[PDB]
């Protein structure tokens, strides 16, 4: 039984899927950790 | 039955109104709203 829970946290188990090139100021789809989406992706002054 | 009353003397009295006349004007948009940027969100509200 494999029991695993994702949240905002850093992961440790990924799968196996090379990272590419992040185009900045252009309406792109994403992929971050496994979380899908569509936007535009800017430089940020927010604080985590 | 005998007696009446009149006035001698007068003045003259400044009141104000308020009556609220319109609204904002508000306009809303289905898409950006309830899919956002999703196109297998958009694909399936095409029926709405």
């Amino acid at each position: 039984v494999l029991s695993f829970e994702l949240l905002n946290a850093p992961a440790t188990v990924c799968g196996p899927k090379l990272s590419t090139q992040l185009v900045k100021n252009q309406c792109v789809n994403f992929n971050f950790n496994g979380l899908k989406g569509t936007g535009v992706l800017t430089p940020s002054l927010k604080r985590f | 039955n005998n007696s009446i009353a009149i006035p001698t003397n007068f003045s003259i009295s400044v009141t104000t109104e308020v009556m609220p006349v319109s609204m904002a004007k508000t306009s809303v948009d289905c898409t950006m709203y309830i899919c956002g940027d999703s196109l297998e969100c958009s694909n399936l509200l095409l029926q709405y």
